[PDB]
């Protein structure tokens, strides 16, 4: 159960 | 010793009342890491069997803003311990309430033209955020009473893209975010 907010879809970070 | 290295998953701005899971990634045969917030002893964790381990994860499941702030771990192999991680920022999001994004002079502009954006929460402190979706890593922060500004100077099209503000409550407990503000350069 990963939860991740819209905004955050393939953000630099996750890396 | 190698320097630990930290993360958070699935991502370092947490929204409130979600999961976060810090990693510390030491060195193999570490018996013992230790997780600091601010100052404090947040978690040990004592690998058993420690030689089939360079890694120990501290879950936090429902994120608040007693939980952000700075972050960083060590380690130890017999009586030695490593030098910190660098710090992890875990920032709480989605608290209270939700800004105004504006930008000057428009959301369509000539590469050259400079654009200012704008992030208005009058119920926030004085400490505002820009955040260009995909570069989570290059955010700014801005500080105005009731509004910041946020001068990009003359922009090209690396600037294009859809940004999001954010006010805070403390350094690292943000507001919902804004509602997203495309700036088309051509
Ligand atoms: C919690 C889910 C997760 O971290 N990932 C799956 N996924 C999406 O759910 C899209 C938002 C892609 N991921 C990323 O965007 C990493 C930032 C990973």
């Amino acid at each position: 159960a990963c939860y991740x907010p819209d905004y955050l879809c393939x953000d630099e970070y996750c890396a | 010793l190698p320097k630990p290295f930290i993360w958070a998953e699935p991502h370092f701005m947490v929204p409130k009342e979600k999961q976060v899971t810090i990693c510390c990634q030491g060195n193999y045969g570490a018996v013992e890491y230790q997780l600091h917030f601010e100052g404090s002893l947040f978690a040990v964790d004592r690998p058993k069997p420690p030689e089939r381990i360079n890694k120990v994860k501290f879950y936090i499941p429902d994120m608040n803003s007693r939980m952000a702030g700075q972050y960083s771990c060590i380690y130890r192999v017999g009586e030695l311990w490593s030098e910190p991680s660098n710090l992890l920022d875990l920032v709480v999001t989605e608290m209270y309430d939700t800004p105004t994004l504006s930008v000057h002079p428009g959301p369509e502009v000539i590469s050259g033209e400079k654009v200012t954006f704008y992030c208005r929460l009058d119920t926030a402190t004085s400490m505002f955020l820009l955040l260009k979706e995909g570069r989570s890593s290059h955010v700014q922060r801005g500080y105005g009473k009731v509004q910041a500004e946020f001068p990009l100077g003359p922009v090209t099209t690396a600037h294009r893209g859809t940004y999001r503000c954010f006010g805070s409550y403390n350094n690292h407990a943000w507001s919902f975010p804004s509602e997203p503000v495309k700036l088309l350069v051509t």
